[PDB]
Protein backbone atom coordinates (compact mmCIF):
# COMPACT_ATOMS: atom_id res chain seq x y z
CA UNK A 1 0.00 0.00 0.00
CA UNK A 2 1.45 3.35 -1.06
CA UNK A 3 0.08 5.81 1.50
CA UNK A 4 0.14 9.55 0.76
CA UNK A 5 -0.28 12.14 3.51
CA UNK A 6 -0.02 15.88 3.07
CA UNK A 7 -0.65 19.28 4.65
CA UNK A 8 -0.25 22.92 3.60
CA UNK A 9 0.79 25.41 6.26
CA UNK A 10 2.21 28.95 6.31
CA UNK A 11 5.93 29.24 7.13
CA UNK A 12 8.26 32.12 7.99
CA UNK A 13 11.78 30.66 8.36
CA UNK A 14 14.15 29.99 5.44
CA UNK A 15 17.24 28.92 7.42
CA UNK A 16 15.58 25.80 8.87
CA UNK A 17 12.14 24.30 9.46
CA UNK A 18 9.81 26.35 11.71
CA UNK A 19 9.13 25.02 15.19
CA UNK A 20 5.75 23.49 15.95
CA UNK A 21 3.56 20.43 15.56
CA UNK A 22 1.20 19.26 12.82
CA UNK A 23 0.11 15.72 11.90
CA UNK A 24 -0.53 14.90 8.24
CA UNK A 25 -3.79 13.01 7.39
CA UNK A 26 -4.01 10.39 4.63
CA UNK A 27 -5.38 11.42 1.25
CA UNK A 28 -4.61 8.55 -1.17
CA UNK A 29 -3.75 4.87 -0.72
CA UNK A 30 -2.80 2.91 -3.83
CA UNK A 31 -2.54 -0.94 -3.69
CA UNK A 32 0.12 -1.08 -6.38
CA UNK A 33 2.49 -3.62 -4.83
CA UNK A 34 5.56 -2.04 -6.45
CA UNK A 35 8.99 -2.40 -4.86
CA UNK A 36 9.85 1.30 -4.49
CA UNK A 37 13.44 2.26 -3.61
CA UNK A 38 14.07 5.82 -4.84
CA UNK A 39 12.25 9.03 -5.70
CA UNK A 40 12.97 12.47 -7.16
CA UNK A 41 11.07 15.74 -7.49
CA UNK A 42 10.24 17.69 -10.64
CA UNK A 43 10.89 21.41 -11.00
CA UNK A 44 9.54 23.58 -13.81
CA UNK A 45 12.31 24.41 -16.26
CA UNK A 46 12.67 28.13 -16.99
CA UNK B 1 -20.87 -3.59 11.59
CA UNK B 2 -23.55 -4.80 13.99
CA UNK B 3 -24.74 -3.72 17.40
CA UNK B 4 -27.65 -2.45 19.45
CA UNK B 5 -28.16 1.08 20.67
CA UNK B 6 -29.89 4.42 20.35
CA UNK B 7 -28.94 6.40 17.24
CA UNK B 8 -29.21 10.14 17.74
CA UNK B 9 -27.98 13.29 16.02
CA UNK B 10 -24.46 14.35 16.88
CA UNK B 11 -22.14 17.33 16.66
CA UNK B 12 -18.85 15.44 16.46
CA UNK B 13 -17.10 16.75 13.35
CA UNK B 14 -15.69 13.66 11.71
CA UNK B 15 -12.91 14.53 9.33
CA UNK B 16 -13.21 13.44 5.68
CA UNK B 17 -10.92 10.46 6.22
CA UNK B 18 -12.49 8.61 9.20
CA UNK B 19 -15.49 6.33 8.68
CA UNK B 20 -16.28 4.86 12.13
CA UNK B 21 -15.18 5.60 15.68
CA UNK B 22 -14.43 3.23 18.56
CA UNK B 23 -14.50 3.54 22.35
CA UNK B 24 -11.65 3.00 24.78
CA UNK B 25 -13.10 -0.50 24.48
CA UNK B 26 -13.08 -2.19 21.09
CA UNK B 27 -16.63 -1.14 20.16
CA UNK B 28 -18.33 1.52 18.05
CA UNK B 29 -19.31 4.91 19.49
CA UNK B 30 -20.67 6.48 16.29
CA UNK B 31 -20.84 5.63 12.60
CA UNK B 32 -21.24 7.19 9.18
CA UNK B 33 -24.28 5.97 7.30
CA UNK B 34 -24.09 4.72 3.71
CA UNK B 35 -26.28 5.99 0.86
CA UNK B 36 -26.81 9.33 2.63
CA UNK B 37 -23.43 9.89 4.34
CA UNK B 38 -24.37 11.15 7.83
CA UNK B 39 -23.02 10.82 11.38
CA UNK B 40 -25.09 8.77 13.84
CA UNK B 41 -24.24 8.84 17.57
CA UNK B 42 -24.61 5.49 19.38
CA UNK B 43 -25.57 5.49 23.07
CA UNK B 44 -25.96 2.06 24.74
CA UNK B 45 -29.52 0.97 25.46
CA UNK B 46 -30.59 1.21 29.10
CA UNK B 47 -30.00 -1.84 31.31
CA UNK B 48 -29.71 -2.59 35.00
CA UNK B 49 -30.27 -4.95 37.87
CA UNK B 50 -33.68 -5.98 39.21
C1 LIG C 1 -27.66 6.43 -2.68
O1 LIG C 1 -28.90 7.12 -2.93
C2 LIG C 1 -28.94 8.48 -2.48
C3 LIG C 1 -30.33 8.98 -2.75
O2 LIG C 1 -30.33 10.12 -3.60
C4 LIG C 1 -27.86 9.28 -3.20
O3 LIG C 1 -27.87 10.62 -2.70
C5 LIG C 1 -26.50 8.65 -2.97
O4 LIG C 1 -25.51 9.35 -3.72
C6 LIG C 1 -26.51 7.17 -3.38
N1 LIG C 1 -25.23 6.55 -3.07
C7 LIG C 1 -24.10 6.79 -3.75
C8 LIG C 1 -22.88 6.05 -3.28
O5 LIG C 1 -24.07 7.57 -4.69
Amino acid sequence: YFKIYSKHTPINLVRDLPQGFSALEPLVDLPIGINITRFQTLLALH
Amino acid sequence: LTGTGVLTESNKKFLPFQQFGRDIADTTDAVRDPQTLEILDITPCSFGGV
